[PDB]
């Protein structure tokens, strides 16, 4: 019997700072035990300072990104070139996903950008459209490896102030773009070591008020 | 597999392709499907590689023990031992075997043993997935009391066609000649047989 | 796994990668897939990891007892016969896929065994998930009358093909050379082309970070 | 999930946890399971996160359209019935929702309606919904009286979620409290179970099963 | 919901400094039966694109008709049909990708794996894959079926990343492709000896080679192999 | 389906079909409504050119839409039945979804909306 | 009805400079229902420590079985069993039940008393040995533990520093797993002293 | 849902319906009224699939109330039962059938007689002196066969009904949290508050 | 079978076990004692598959009584629990396993301490301050987490137990016909007749 779904592997990661936000993703694309491409990007600039990635089944992922990119275009046409805010994009994406509630897009979606106060924003979606704003989210094949590391290093979970008898928690603070990129690179090298579907290359998209910058780093190719 | 054994004036010749597969992958392109159970009693193997190897090893053991006590066994006797194993373990075996041997009294003889474990003595036999495509050809072209060179050509042309149509058959064409003179191994490569 | 075996002038060489998987997770990054049956008979194993280890040790044990009983150096065909009859008896349930090689008084030998108990003979062989990548290289570069150094190069290149192209294989290349008239040389980590890069950050915590409820000295003595 | 809401002398208490799971994978510890429909209406979420989130926001749009058309805030009964009639149309399609529509109006007073995805709609004083509902019931029922003070009622709701968060593997994160009066709903904070459990253990002397 | 009947096996391809090469054998298999031997699975579109197709042959012939019709439709009311407004490889691919994904979404797929190879108007090499699921990806080397498992490893030794493309000539590239086709004939049970090869160069244009044969094969070592273990004769 | 736009604007900005429908109302028997401090009374004329009538069974001029709302009319008798039926159905539908009977304003707004729809729908008068 | 994830639990082990650490959570449940918060998964036979995750009945059974076997070993050998030897004993015993296996994920940890070398090892349910220089993980949050250990770990950590690393690896991994947590225990093991610490963690 | 009973006596029809609403391992409510008044002298109790029951009951209620307003007249219990049967008979061959079983108790004012109709989800109608749906019947029918007489009073019928509830409370596996009892007679419908 | 509870307090262990035996749609018995005295200071309650429960309980009882006669000595609750666990651990990999869950309440006379052990049919043993088997735990554990203190008296434990039974009688779907309560302390085993 024909199976309309497949698994293209890969993993993605979004972190938000004070005045910026990053959305990273590995460039490897796979089916079963074969590599299809060592460089196939899945993190996209969608306009209006919104970056997006839909990881899982690549055909559904490309379809969704394509439809959202198109949604941004028509939002301009219908509302006098108004900038689509990250919160409005998130709600729009929920309806795209839930529209296929009974034949879902098989993807974990993450978007990143700046909110209307200029502060960094990351939103994450399940396959059928539930969403939530967070400081931190990993998605895809190695999400279960990376996410607990992020809880510990970004949100300082389970870390207490030394000498305070485990009474005072380590205080929350925003991380610099330099510190965040260090965490992203370490997260992906660790994931590459222990997960077979992760590797080849890392592509990070950074979002500030000035625009969308890119950075690329090599990953292990085994 | 495509395998066959053909009796002729001076004795009998066994023939086989050299392809072993796992689905559509060729696990071995130079396989030897013609195997010795006794000096001048050989068999062609088709079906499961594991089953046919295990069976052939047991038969070789039985005939070696037979020879130690009662001297050289007949080809019929060898076929009976194959049958006994194939029949009694029919539920757990996937083995299509052709038994061929040379006596001096009985000359060349061919016995075929299909899946069920039945025995059939024939002038010539064909078996394996690729045999289906050459029933027509072999029936029209086989003659009794052929010469060595005619029988070699008959087998070569037959397996050439079987190989051409069957995806599960290919590689080289191995042959084993059983006569009073002795045992002769023959090999034929694609460049020769493909353009027949 | 990717494993290979290649015959040369005066003997035989086998090789293997060093990745052990647990679904999509890399359990062991540097495991040993080359096994010693007797001093000059070695085995490369793919498939169920416990089965390859257990079946190789059992036959290796019985081969040692046989060698002592007969006052003779063991033969590769004996190990081949004992392995195949054991595996056949278990109707494929013992998932051991082996490349058996070695030198003995009869000469040098190279065989493969499959889980259901079938054996093959060849000058070059490959087994495991990366066997197609390895066999592609072997079919491209193999020739008759290889030297020792040429066979090692060909074998390791065939493993590398698996390392880079098969997700089931990775990390390092182990080699074992069995030459006639000489001791077998086991080359553990013959190639190490997958070294982990320096991490961006030290994750050494300040002492006291973890909250503690109880301390107590444990008694290990009598 | 664990969610509850109960009616009492001083209005309605609504309490929920904040965990989201995908099998045994803890996906989030900070999910908002109470939906603010208007200043006088609340909705709780249990079951499929997308189903609940999508259709309860949709419910809020339908309630807004009612007050535009009728120049009057929608009743709790009518609001709950819009949702129950909606999910009934999808009956058999596989929606997964256990919700509670809580609010105050003049004609009704404080009112709670249980609504689920197989079309059940029930008016009542006490309900617990979710995988940890039984754990919440155990504490809530054994301590519930109609004459509870606002202060005690808030605590009992908080304590009942804590009980379920502790025992139910698929409940946890933090407790979100709400109090619904004649003047509308009032938010009573996010309470992390990480700190709340130990604070409650020490001060109350309960949870003696745990290593102190 | 379908099942494939008459099928075609691997399609392999790679980029080189000035263009792209693509190849596929001429077989139409009917299960294990090697039924049809005169089947062309490389279909040129214009003078700048070649579409290689594996999988179901009835669906391949349908796709042929679509591409044929696409050329006709593009020519309508188009004075620059053989110039600036000619069909690009990227246009042809995106059309097929759209169709493939729409058909999978209706639970009635075209049971194929497709590689579109060509050269764009600005000289850039184009090479992209699409299949029955609507999955798309691009790489310096691309292959379908058994080709993915056996050809890619060999072709990646020549062009391992982007920077290796300018360093790879058409002579070196074709040699690797022809070698890969030989390996597939050794090891793929649903392959044939006869195949077609196509080169699309930014300077010399489209070169379509028919009736090629696998040659320089190693079979001689087979004579030395006897039995399956202990046998000596 | 019959599609003709029967209700349309004229050069002076009048919809004659709607205005001629008012003439039909002017022809109908008189109906009056007076509301007191704690009640409403509906009075209706019945023409006396019809003797030998059976008043037991003859349709009454005032109709109950629900147990708490009533509707009287002036104009075409056959037309009124269609409006009354629709109103009665909407009354029960409101009780079913809102769990509360209609307000008099709501019921009126519905009946008025039905009448309006028939002024810019094709194929209807 | 998946035996390895009915009760839940995790175990992790690490090496340091002249020391080893092994840690485990305390939860025992029945699917969603948490039953016990005192269920320790680490045992020791002399100076050799064994952690076991998986089906709780088999955890108990195997502990009792290896206590049995190590006691007889000591009586006959007249010395304590070493980690390398004990590792082989565990592997043999699990593979004995090849076609009716114990549903467990054991982890060995200890220091060889003769050489002084730190030693850790892991196994699958049928006895395959997984040796490591750095760390071994096991249980329902093994994916999480792999991610934590691979990033947080560095070689040659002092006993006091190693404690912080392994504890943070376990705690944060446990908090992303529904069936793991409810308390934790860490064993720091030096050549001739062993410290056991109970960790404060979230109880949901 | 679960237990619904009905007894027709000399001058009235008595319906008893369980108060429990259970989902999973939790009794969500213990005061549920499993009935709807279709008209002043007609009452319908119901049991079956969650959601379907109330949706069906209220749909029938709306239709009967619509009829009453249109004709300024009350349909006979027999007429109402036939309408209900037909709706269920349609339903059973729909894409998704109503899984609802009902009892209809009414007092026919033209005949001056009480009437009890039992209708299952297939649309199987029967007029009976006493009726039950689900597993209840397996205890109550034999009990009523013994103790029931056709000329009983309303008080005698309530005592007969107490005897049924006692038997069910003794031998039924599930706790159904008692019953709400309602009487239908010449004066309409009223609820017994102390049972 | 269904509901079995256990509470360990300062000086005693209290076991409560439901009285109902149900088969199909009939409660066959409402006075069933789901327990066996293994020794003078050790009591075992049980629940699970019909037949298996009593067969297993009596088999354990016979073995412990045999031990007592042989050694003229009473096994400790810990020792008895370990024996029971091993028997169930054997059973789970048998051709037909015992589908029985048990609680073992005992008073250790050497330690002068009450002890409660919970063992499921797989052979999963835990010592607990309070325990339950089946769906009961889903209500009682959270309740006891709140109200339980380690230094409670036997009377305080019975009131705590009444609170559990009341909650179960309110929220459980099935009628389990109340409980038989037994106390295990320094003076042995006795039954509370009025609960
Ligand atoms: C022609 C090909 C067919 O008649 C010949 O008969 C040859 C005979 C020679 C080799 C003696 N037959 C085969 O090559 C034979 C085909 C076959 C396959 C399955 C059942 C019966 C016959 N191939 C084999 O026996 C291979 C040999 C290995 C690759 C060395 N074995 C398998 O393919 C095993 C067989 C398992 C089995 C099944 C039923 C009965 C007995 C044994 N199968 C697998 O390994 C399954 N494989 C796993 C990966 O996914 C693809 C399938
Ligand atoms: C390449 C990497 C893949 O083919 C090689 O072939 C290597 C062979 C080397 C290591 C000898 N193969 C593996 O690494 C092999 C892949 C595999 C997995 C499952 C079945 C067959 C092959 N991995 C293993 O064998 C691991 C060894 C671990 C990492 C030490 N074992 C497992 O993954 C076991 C499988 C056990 C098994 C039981 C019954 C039949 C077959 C296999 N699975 C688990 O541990 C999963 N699970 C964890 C939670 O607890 C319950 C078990
Ligand atoms: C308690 C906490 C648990 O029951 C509550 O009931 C909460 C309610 C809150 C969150 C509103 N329920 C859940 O957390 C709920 C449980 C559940 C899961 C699946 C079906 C029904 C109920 N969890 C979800 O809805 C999660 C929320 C995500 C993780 C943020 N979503 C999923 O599991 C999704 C979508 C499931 C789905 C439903 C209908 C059609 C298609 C899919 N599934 C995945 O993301 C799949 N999977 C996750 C792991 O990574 C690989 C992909
Ligand atoms: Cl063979
Ligand atoms: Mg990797
Ligand atoms: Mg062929
Ligand atoms: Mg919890
Ligand atoms: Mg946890």
């Amino acid at each position: 019997q024909f199976n309309p779904y497949g698994d293209n592997g890969g993993t993605i990661l979004g972190i938000a700072g004070e005045d910026f936000a990053v959305l990273a993703g590995d460039t490897r694309n796979i089916t079963d035990y074969s590599i299809n491409s060592r460089y196939e990007p899945k993190v996209f600039d969608c306009g209006d300072n919104i970056v997006m990635s839909a990881n899982g089944f690549a055909a559904d992922g490309d379809a969704l990104v394509k439809r959202f990119k198109n949604s941004v275009k028509w939002y301009h046409f219908d509302h006098n070139d108004k900038k689509l805010s990250i919160n409005s994009a998130a709600r729009n994406i929920q309806h795209l996903l839930y529209g296929k509630r009974f034949f879902p897009y098989y993807v974990h979606t993450i978007i990143a950008g700046l909110d209307e106060d200029g502060k960094g924003a990351v939103y994450s979606f399940d396959p059928v459209g539930s969403y939530e704003r967070e400081q931190c989210r990993a998605g895809g094949a190695a999400a279960s490896l990376i996410m607990p590391f992020l809880d510990n290093q970004v949100n300082f979970k389970n870390q207490y102030e030394p000498g305070t008898n485990g009474k005072v928690k380590k205080p929350l603070k925003y991380l610099s773009v330099e510190e965040v990129i260090k965490l992203v690179r370490d997260s992906f090298t660790s994931a590459t070591e222990r997960h077979i579907q992760v590797g080849d290359g890392l592509e990070i998209l950074i979002v500030t008020k000035d625009g969308v910058r890119k950075e690329f780093y090599e990953l292990k190719r085994d | 597999t495509s395998i066959m054994a053909v009796t002729f004036k001076d004795g009998v010749i066994l023939g086989a392709d050299s392809r072993t597969t796992t689905g559509a992958y060729i696990a071995n392109r130079v396989t030897d499907k013609l195997t010795r159970v006794h000096d001048k009693i050989w068999c062609c193997r088709s079906g499961s590689a594991a089953d046919t190897q295990a069976i052939a090893d047991i038969v070789q053991y039985h005939l070696e023990l037979y020879t130690s006590q009662y001297g050289t066994p007949s080809t019929e006797t060898a076929a009976s031992v194959f049958k006994e194993l194939c029949y009694e373990n029919k539920d757990n075996l996937t083995a299509g075997i052709i038994v061929a041997g040379y006596d001096d009294k009985n000359k060349g003889e061919v016995y075929t043993i299909p899946l069920g474990g039945s025995v059939h003595k024939l002038p010539y036999a064909i078996a394996g997935s690729g045999s289906t495509f050459i029933y027509g050809y072999c029936d029209k072209n086989f003659r009794e009391n052929m010469s060595k060179e005619e029988t070699v050509d008959f087998i070569k042309h037959s397996l050439s066609q079987a190989i051409k149509w069957d995806g599960s058959s290919g590689g080289v064409i191995r042959m084993v000649v059983l006569t009073a003179a002795g045992v002769e191994r023959l090999i034929f490569y694609p460049d020769e047989y493909e353009q027949l | 796994t990717t494993i290979v075996g290649v015959k040369f002038n005066n003997g035989v060489v086998i090789a293997a990668d060093t990745r052990s998987t647990q679904g999509p997770i890399v359990a062991d990054k540097n495991c040993a897939k080359l096994h010693r049956i007797s001093p000059k008979i070695w085995c490369a194993g793919a498939g169920t990891a416990a089965d390859t280890e257990a079946v190789t040790q059992l036959i290796g044990s019985n081969i040692e007892l046989h060698s002592l009983y007969t006052s003779r150096e063991p033969r590769v065909v004996s190990a081949l016969q004992m392995l195949k009859q054991h595996l056949f008896k278990y109707q494929g349930h013992i998932g051991a896929y082996l490349i058996v090689a070695g030198v003995d008084p009869t000469g040098s030998h190279l065989f493969s065994i499959h889980a259901h108990g079938s054996t093959d003979v060849g000058y070059y062989l490959s087994l495991g998930s990366g066997s197609l990548a390895a066999m592609a290289v072997l079919e491209s570069h193999w020739k008759q009358d290889l030297t020792k150094e040429e066979a090692i190069k060909l074998a390791s290149d065939a493993i590398q093909a698996g390392i880079w192209n098969d997700l089931g294989s990775g990390s390092n290349v182990d080699v074992c050379v069995m030459e006639i008239g000489k001791d077998a040389e086991y080359l553990r980590n013959y190639l190490t082309p997958n070294v982990r890069e320096e991490k961006q950050k030290s994750y050494k915590f300040p002492r006291g970070t973890t909250a503690v409820l109880k301390e107590s000295i444990v008694n290990i003595c009598d | 999930t664990t969610t509850l809401a109960f009616r009492f002398q001083g209005g309605i208490i609504v309490a929920v946890d904040s965990r989201a799971t995908a099998g045994n994978w803890v996906a989030s510890q900070t999910v908002k399971k109470v939906i603010e429909i208007n200043p006088f209406l609340l909705g709780t979420m249990a079951g499929g996160s997308a189903d609940c989130q999508f259709w309860e926001t949709w419910l809020g749009s339908q309630c807004r359209l009612h007050e535009l058309r009728e120049k009057e805030r929608i009743s709790v009964a009518a609001a709950s019935k819009i949702l129950s009639n909606l999910v009934y149309q999808y009956k058999g399609a596989g929606l997964s929702m256990g919700t509670m529509i809580c609010g105050y109006t003049r004609k009704e007073g404080p009112t709670i309606y249980y609504v689920d995805s197989d079309g059940t709609r029930l008016k009542g004083d006490i309900f617990c919904v979710g995988s940890g509902q039984t754990f919440a019931y155990g504490v809530l029922d054994s301590n519930y009286k109609w004459d509870l003070s606002v202060e005690d009622a808030l605590y009992l709701g908080k304590r009942s979620i804590l009980a379920a968060a502790h025992r139910d593997a698929y409940s946890g994160g933090s407790v979100n409290l709400y109090h619904v009066t004649e003047d509308g709903w009032i938010y009573h904070g996010n309470h992390d179970v990480g700190e709340l459990f130990w604070k409650v253990k020490e001060e109350e002397g309960s949870f003696n099963n745990v290593i102190g | 919901t379908q099942q494939p009947i008459v099928t075609g096996t691997s399609v392999i391809s790679m980029k080189y400094d000035n263009g792209v090469i693509i190849a596929a054998d001429n077989l139409g298999s009917y299960g294990s039966l090697l039924r049809f031997n005169g089947v062309e699975r490389l279909i040129p579109v214009g003078d700048n694109t070649v579409v290689g197709i594996s999988g179901d042959i009835s669906d391949m012939q349908h796709i042929e008709r679509l591409l044929k019709d696409l050329v006709t439709e593009n020519a309508y009311d188009n004075p620059l049909a053989d110039a600036e407004e000619a069909l690009e490889p990227s246009y042809i691919f995106e059309y097929l990708a759209t169709v493939m994904y729409q058909r999978r979404s209706k639970m009635n797929p075209l049971w194929n794996a497709i590689i579109v190879a060509g050269v764009q108007s600005n000289g850039d090499q184009f090479l992209r894959y699409v299949n029955l699921l609507g999955v798309t990806y691009s790489s310096p080397t691309l292959a379908t079926g058994f080709g993915a498992h056996m050809a890619n490893p060999l072709l990646r030794k020549v062009v391992d990343r982007e920077s290796d493309i300018p360093k790879t000539t058409v002579q070196v590239a074709e040699e690797a492709i022809v070698n890969a086709m030989r390996v597939l004939y050794y090891r793929d049970a649903r392959s044939s000896r006869n195949f077609s090869l196509a080169i699309i160069d930014k300077n010399t244009g489209l070169t379509f080679k028919k009736n090629l044969q696998v040659e320089n094969m190693k079979w001689d070592f087979a004579k030395d192999i006897k039995g399956y273990g202990t046998q000596k004769i | 389906g019959y599609d003709r736009a029967l209700s349309i604007f004229s050069p002076d900005g009048h919809i004659f079909q709607v205005e001629y429908a008012l003439e039909a109302v002017k022809r109908g028997t008189c109906a009056v409504g007076v509301k007191g401090k704690n009640c409403v009374v509906l009075g209706c004329e019945r023409r006396s050119t019809l003797k030998l009538q059976d008043t037991r069974i003859t349709p009454s001029k005032v109709s109950k839409i629900d147990s708490h709302v009533v509707l009287s009319f002036s104009g075409l008798n056959a037309d009124s039945r269609i409006l009354i039926e629709k109103a009665r159905v909407e009354a029960q539908s409101h009780r079913l979804t809102l769990e509360d009977p209609v307000t008099v304003e709501y019921l009126t707004r519905y009946v008025a909306g039905v009448q309006q729809r028939y002024t810019q729908s094709g194929g209807v008068r | 009805s998946d035996p390895s994830s009915i009760n839940g639990g995790i175990v992790v082990a690490m090496t340091g400079k002249d020391c080893v650490a092994i840690a485990c959570d305390l939860r025992l449940g029945s699917q969603s229902l948490g039953v016990s918060n005192k269920f320790e998964k680490i045992f020791h036979y002399g100076h050799v420590f064994l952690g076991i995750t998986g089906l709780a009945t088999d955890v108990t059974t195997l502990n009792e079985m290896f206590r049995y076997k190590t006691n007889l070993y000591k009586l006959k050998e007249e010395r304590a069993i070493e980690p390398e030897t004990f590792t082989q004993l565990v592997s043999s015993s699990l593979y004995e039940r090849r076609f009716g296996p114990y549903f467990v994920g054991p982890v060995v940890a200890g220091i060889n008393s003769k050489s002084g070398k730190p030693f850790i090892a892991g196994f699958d349910l049928i006895g395959c040995i997984d040796e490591a220089k750095d760390f071994i993980v096991s249980g329902t949050a093994s994916d999480q533990l792999f991610g934590m250990c691979e990033s947080l770990y560095e070689p040659n950590l002092e006993p006091e520093d190693l404690f912080e690393t392994i504890s943070q690896a376990l705690l944060n991994a446990a908090d992303r797993d529904a069936l793991s947590g409810w308390g934790a225990v860490v064993y720091i093991i030096k050549k001739d002293e062993v410290v056991k610490r109970y960790l404060k963690m979230r109880q949901d | 849902m679960d237990i619904i009973l009905g007894i027709r006596v000399q001058d009235s029809v008595i319906l008893a319906s369980s108060k429990a609403v259970t989902r999973g391992i939790s009794v969500l409510k213990d005061s549920d009224d499993k009935t709807r008044q279709l008209s002043p002298h007609t009452l319908m109790s119901f049991a079956g699939e969650a959601g379907d029951t109330v949706q069906f009951a209220e749909y029938i209620q709306a239709n009967i109330q619509l009829y009453s307003i249109r004709e300024d007249y009350e349909l006979s219990p027999q007429a109402v039962s036939s309408f209900v049967r037909q709706e269920l008979a349609k339903s059973i061959r729909s894409r998704r059938p109503y899984q609802v079983n009902v009892l209809i108790g009414g007092y026919d004012k033209k005949k001056n007689k009480p009437e009890l109709y039992q209708i299952d989800y297939l649309g199987t109608k029967v007029e009976l002196p006493y009726g039950a749906h689900g597993y209840s019947g397996f205890y109550t029918f034999s009990l009523l066969d013994h103790h029931y007489r056709p000329d009983m009073t309303t008080e005698e019928g309530l005592d007969l009904l107490k005897l049924c509830v006692q038997e069910l409370e003794k031998r039924m596996p599930m706790d159904f949290k008692g019953v709400i009892v309602k009487i239908v007679d010449k004066d309409g419908i009223r609820q017994v508050d102390d049972f």
